[PDB]
Formats: C-alpha cells, sequence, structure tokens
RNA sequence: UCAACGCCGGGAACCUCACCGGGGGCGACGGCAAGGCCAGGCUGAAGGUCUUGCCGGCGAGAGGAGGUGCAUGGCCGCCGUCAGCUCGUACCGUGAGGCGUCCACUUAAGUGUGGUAACGAGCGAGACCCGCGCCCCCAGUUGCCAGUCCUCCCCGCUGGGGAGGAGGCACUCUGGGGGGACCGCCGGCGAUAAGCCGGAGGAAGGAGCGGGCGACGGUAGGUCAGUAUGCCCCGAAACCCCCGGGCUACACGCGCGCUACAAUGGGCGGGACAAUGGGAUCCGACCCCGAAAGGGGAAGGGAAUCCCCUAAACCCGCCCUCAGUUCGGAUCGCGGGCUGCAACUCGCCCGCGUGAAGCUGGAAUCCCUAGUACCCGCGUGUCAUCAUCGCGCGGCGAAUACGU
C-alpha cells in the first residue's frame, strides 16, 4: 500500500547504511543518500577522504556496485562520492576518530583534549565528551569532559544538537564513545534579543 | 477528460510545495481545477517494552509515524497535463495521477 | 553429506521467521510488513522515522 | 506558581527602561508593542512581558 | 521485600530449544584423488553403511542459547519529574574542607523578592514538543444532504411519511493557518516588593486539562539466553541437521486474576444506541446447502469509496418467589467438525446427558479526587490454529475532602 513502501524503502537503507558504516571505517563515512530514477540508482556516499572508497587501482568501486547487486538488490545502480567541508562539527566521524587513536595507544585524556580544541576552533558553543570502560585497570570506569553551552533534555536537544556514539576494541576489552556538538547557528527559546 | 492526483508524504512542505506549484501552472493558463483536497492522516502507532530483559517495572515506549495525504483533480487539458508531468518532486513525496 | 547439514523449509510456526539485523527467532515485529525483533525496532527507529509525540 | 521568571523580568525591565514612550497601562496595546519590538516566535510568554510592563507603568505612575 | 512470581513481550504440538534417547555430516590456509548414483539387505527411515557395478579427473582456524553481568560496552529499573549538582575569581581556615548554595516572606520548584564575605556563570526546573476543548479564514472528494426541482411507494378522518436521481457544501466532518487567558481589570494582607485571597468579567481560569523529554552520580541492582565484545573452555565435540520424547509430570505452600455463591436476580420473546484500529492467496458483502459448529460459489476493496461492525450493560412482557433452587457451573461419557506434513502424550469449537465445592468471608491488607473510580462489552499485539494476559477504545456514571 503506502506504509508498507515507505517502511521498505527505510529498511533497506538503514540496513545499507550499517553495511557501509562497517566496512568503510577509516576513510570516514558520515552518512548516505539513495534516489531512484528510471536512469537507475543514484547512491552518494559521503566521507572525509574519498580516495579510500576510490580505490585508485579500482578493487573496490566495483566490489561496492556489484555487492549492492548480488545482496541488497539495487536497480542497475550507481554511486557518487561527495566530501565532507568542516567535518569537525559531524559527532559520528569525531567518535571513529577518537576510537581509532585509542586503538592506536593515545592516552585518552590528552586524546579527548585535542578533539575539543579542534571542534572548538572551527566553530562551536558546545561540546559534550564522554568515555566508559576499563580505562585504569580492572574495575571499570566512566570519565567526562565537557566545554560551553547544552540542551540535554527537551525538543531543542533532539532537533539541535548532533551526536555520535562508537566502539573501541583494544588488548583487553571495549570503550564506548559518546560525543555531543552543538552547532553555532542553533538558538534557544530563551535568547531573544530586542530591536 | 479529467485527472486525479494523490499525494502522500511524511513532510507537508513538500506537499505544500507541489500544491502551490500545480496550482499556479493551472491557474496562469486557463484551466479549472479542484483542491486541494486534505484526506485523514494516517498514524502508525508501536508501543514496545523498554527493557532488553525482565527484570523491573515495565515502562513502555510508543513511536508514531504520521503521514499526510492530498487530493487534486485538474480537467487534464490540452497543454496541462504535459506541462504539470514535468515537475521537480522531492523524492520523499508519493505522486499518483489517474485519468478519468 | 551436502543433504545431513541445512534445514527442512517452514512455512509457518516459529522457525519461519528470522530477524534481518541481528537473526533472532521468538519476538519479532511483523506490523506494517517490519521484520525486526523488538529490540532492533527500538534502536534503529528514530532512523526510520518514528517520533515519540505522546 | 504564578511565579514571573528572572529572564522575563529582565527583559520587561530592559524594554520599559529604553523605549518608554510607546506603552501605557492598557494590556493589548502593549502586546502590539511588544510584538513590534521584539523577535518571538510565542504568545504567552509575550503576554506575561506586557502584563509586567502593565504592572510597571501602573505603578510607576504612583512612584515606589 | 517495595524494585522476583499473566515478568524475560515466555499463549512452547514439529521448528522455537538451550533439556533427554538414537542416527548421520563439518578440517579455510599452510607442510611429509576427493566426491556421486539404479536395485536390494543393516536400519525408526535413509548410496549413512556395506552386496553388485558404473560415473567423476601432526599444527591453526570456522563455529558456540557453553562459564564469568563481581572483566566491559549499550539498554532498562529504584532513590526521583525529587530539586538538587557544580565553576571562575576573591576571602576565612596549618589542613581536610567551608562561603557563595545562609536568614525572613514566597512558589510545584537552589521558583522568586529583600538583607548579608561575596560578585558573578553553567548543567537540571521552567522554557520546548504533542493532543482535547470555543471563535475566524481558505478548502470541498472517496466525506455530508437542510432548502431546491423531477420521478416512485404506502397510509385514517387528506393532511402528513419514506426511497432513487440530478444538483449543491449550507449543517456535520476532515486538515492547514490564525486569534483567545495575562492575576489583565476590581477591594483586602503582606512591606509601599514578591504573591496569596476574595469578588467582577468571561466557551475556559488561576503553570486551563492529559501526556512526552528525565540532570552531576550512586545502586559491584537486571541483561554475555537480543546484537557487539575480552580470558578460560569444546574443536571432532559442548559445532551443524534430521526423527521421536520433555518444558503440560503432582501428597502440598504462595502471588495475580476469572467465575460465583442470588431478587440491587436466572430464563424465554421482543425493542434500541458506539469508538478506537486492521485487511493479498488477506477482509470477504449477497445467494445456496447443514439443527449448530461449519461447507461450496462469489461482487467489491491495495484503505474518508468495500469489508471486519445492527457491541454489551439498558427498556418492555411472561415464568421462577428466598430454596443447594429454574442459583452455581467444575468434572466425566457417546457423537459431529475446523487449522495443520503430523492433534494419544498435548490443540481450539458444537450438540445431548452427569451435576462438585460455594449460603458474604478471622487476623490482616490493596486501588482510587471528575468524565475520575465501580460496573459493560470492543478492535489490536502475539497468531497456520488457540486470549481468563499486555497496550488502547468507547457506553453508563457517582461518594467525600479542599485538610494534617
Ligand atoms: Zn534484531
Amino acid at each position: 500500500a503506502i506504509e508498507r513502501y515507505f517502511i521498505k524503502e527505510g529498511v533497506k537503507e538503514m540496513l545499507i547504511d550499517e553495511f557501509l558504516e562497517k566496512e568503510l571505517r577509516r576513510a570516514g563515512y558520515g552518512g548516505l543518500d539513495i534516489k531512484k530514477t528510471p536512469l537507475g540508482t543514484k547512491v552518494t556516499i559521503f566521507a572525509a577522504n574519498p580516495g579510500y572508497v576510490i580505490g585508485r587501482g579500482g578493487r573496490r568501486i566495483r566490489e561496492l556496485t556489484r555487492i549492492l547487486e548480488k545482496q541488497f538488490g539495487l536497480e542497475n545502480p550507481q554511486i557518487e562520492v561527495e566530501e565532507i567541508k568542516n567535518p569537525y562539527l559531524n559527532a559520528k566521524v569525531q567518535a571513529v576518530r577518537l576510537a581509532q587513536a585509542l586503538e592506536r595507544g593515545i592516552h585518552f585524556r590528552r586524546a579527548a583534549y585535542s578533539a575539543i580544541r579542534a571542534i572548538m576552533r572551527n566553530g562551536a558553543r558546545g561540546v559534550e565528551i564522554r568515555l566508559s570502560g576499563k580505562l585504569t585497570g580492572e574495575r571499570a570506569k566512566s570519565v567526562r569532559f565537557y566545554q560551553g553551552y547544552l540542551a540535554k533534555v527537551g525538543n531543542p536537544a533532539e532537533t539541535l544538537v548532533s551526536r555520535g556514539y562508537a566502539q573501541a576494541q583494544l588488548k583487553l576489552g571495549v570503550i564506548g564513545v559518546k560525543v555531543s556538538i552543538m552547532p553555532p547557528d542553533a538558538k534557544l527559546p530563551d535568547e531573544i534579543e530586542i530591536k | 477528460q479529467k485527472a486525479r492526483i494523490k499525494l502522500a508524504s511524511t513532510n507537508i512542505k513538500a506537499l505544500n510545495e507541489v500544491t502551490d506549484q500545480i496550482k499556479q501552472i493551472a491557474e496562469r493558463t486557463g484551466v479549472r481545477m479542484s483542491g486541494p483536497i486534505p484526506l485523514p492522516t494516517k498514524r502508525i502507532r508501536i508501543t514496545t517494552r523498554k527493557s532488553p530483559d525482565g527484570e523491573g517495572s515495565a515502562t513502555f515506549d510508543r513511536f508514531e509515524l504520521r503521514v499526510h495525504k492530498r487530493l487534486v483533480d485538474i480537467e487534464a487539458d490540452e497543454r496541462a497535463m504535459r506541462q504539470i508531468m514535468r515537475i521537480r518532486v522531492p523524492e520523499d513525496v508519493t505522486i499518483e495521477i489517474e485519468l478519468i | 553429506k551436502a543433504d545431513y547439514n541445512k534445514r527442512k523449509p517452514r512455512k509457518f510456526g516459529k522457525g519461519a521467521r528470522r530477524c534481518m539485523r541481528c537473526g533472532q527467532y521468538g519476538p519479532i515485529i511483523r506490523i506494517h510488513g517490519l521484520m525486526l525483533c523488538r529490540h532492533c525496532f527500538r534502536e534503529v527507529a528514530p532512523k526510520l522515522g518514528f517520533k515519540k509525540y505522546e | 506558581g504564578n511565579i514571573k521568571q528572572t529572564f522575563i523580568k529582565r527583559t520587561a525591565r530592559e524594554l520599559f527602561d529604553r523605549y518608554p514612550d510607546k506603552f501605557t497601562r492598557d494590556f493589548e496595546h502593549n502586546k502590539k508593542m511588544v510584538a513590534e519590538l521584539t523577535n518571538v516566535t510565542s504568545k504567552t510568554i509575550r503576554n506575561r512581558i506586557a502584563g509586567y510592563i502593565t504592572r510597571l507603568v501602573r505603578m510607576k505612575e504612583e512612584g515606589k
């Protein structure tokens, strides 16, 4: 009918988004957009380093559009590879970056402060970062860093702030990274200004 | 001859866009129109349980998907059909057309 | 030898359905064509376009 | 509770300490003035501000 | 214990499955043919195994509903939708730490007004989002039909009353935008402030009503048996399939509920009036078989078009007239059917018979402030069938207090 079509679109695009999330980790994966047309289905991939996606000597761009056919059955499609400018305001890329750092071996306080100042220097009214796990010895704990303004609860929590979550797999176990960012063009209902 | 267009979407702005566009294309030309006609809104509700285990009091999570619908009849004149099929519709809207 | 390794087909019951995301058996939403368990829907719902609204 | 908040009171005190020649001791007049002078997307807040300004002026005519 | 016990969406016939009995298959890659089939026997059955022939050219790991929730993540529950938690600078103190964040009045509120070794900010509150109720504008089909015109039908005492159809949107309704309520006006109290209380006005009054979002942290609280995940363990088994059993076993103790122990009622016959939601090998009107359960044709419908859908409690008339009964309705027997590969273990439904405890309940204890509780039934979730359950819907509709 109608609901069936909407929901099937949602489910298919979400499963694709997750597959790409996991199989394009290094490049940076910020989003996705599938457009339906009679000329075939277009699929645009957002990212920071399109080169990794491109695969200069091929072996990636055909892998991609032939797995989309083999498994998820997209109508004779092809893909565009865009790029994010000012990616320091999308929280998912930043969370994955921080997790990759932790896996490399950086100290969590070092890396967290690095990320916070890099997100400040580029435009942000507030940022909050949270880590959880076996940071210091066996007994797990949770740590929290913050700057600026935030809107934890209400409607603006949903509609203004950008959130992201990721996992880091270390020699011992798993560490959870949560990032939340408030862009510069965010205005609250209480912030009025007199003419 | 008449033509009837049905529009459905999760967004009211796209619907208003398409309505204004076809209304203006039909007005600038000479064609008697119909609508826009609002049909009732279709709500898909799903109430689930939050906890992934059994223990704990039962707190339930109610999700909702609202879908807004519109209807139009345009009278399918000589050039009206060919100039209306030449519309730039967003891909979050479902548009269908039927000739009566 | 290749026969005694893989399932009898099921057109009904409980082993007929399975979660698209994880692969669970018992609890599955079937409402309006969805095929997710009660756990994965609560995580992927704000992507599908659902809201609280209550 | 029928309490006025600090930022509401602050906005009203400012709009009454500057641009005073506009408001009077009636409510709808000051509603119009407030919506004329502010960037607002609500009505309860505007009415609250207008009534606070009404109070302010109706006892400023008396002083203390 | 609150915060386990109609909870794990846990209504398990096979599958689910993790348990019991038996049978059979799985070794990536790296180093010194594999595999397949007719006819029959072993076998619960089986090129699994052999009889008879023919076709083909030692180490690691996959995987795990196996342990560890006292190794983790994430998600939920409780203190708590409580009003609390912090920062910068200054000052007091050897220091841990304090002040601000205290006192008086006020508020649902660390919500606010005044005084002060403090002056100022943040995160929670409020703001924000959704819906109900009154008014206005646009709009008018798949929704509605008053007035208009044609037809057609029936009835007394000739005036009244219904169905089509054209044709309209007026009333109803649908869904977009906008207004309206703010302690604003009116007399006290307090302090001349903050606010509270009368009274007026007002579809509605005092955050209008009902909800959502739920902080810094704690609870070694629950979850490895939702997915993800470290260490150990099984790796030819604890992996992966099938075929039968069990989770439905019953001297008992408990939790939550259903049905009742009568007349503020049981039965038979006739009269009525809804809303929320859902529908592809799905909902099935209409007609025909059958006493009923049910069976054979089949229009329409991809959802304001058709169906599921003339709900029950309630009103009227007759029988029963305080009785283990015309209350009660368990338990058993013979019979007839549906869903399903398969209904004994162990499924739902029907018809006739049988007719068990129960006659208002100790000590104790639970839920509720208005369209609320009590009472009545209805979709939906699970679903090949099966609802004494969960989440919602309407119909009838109070009693008491405005406190401590
Ligand atoms: Zn799942």
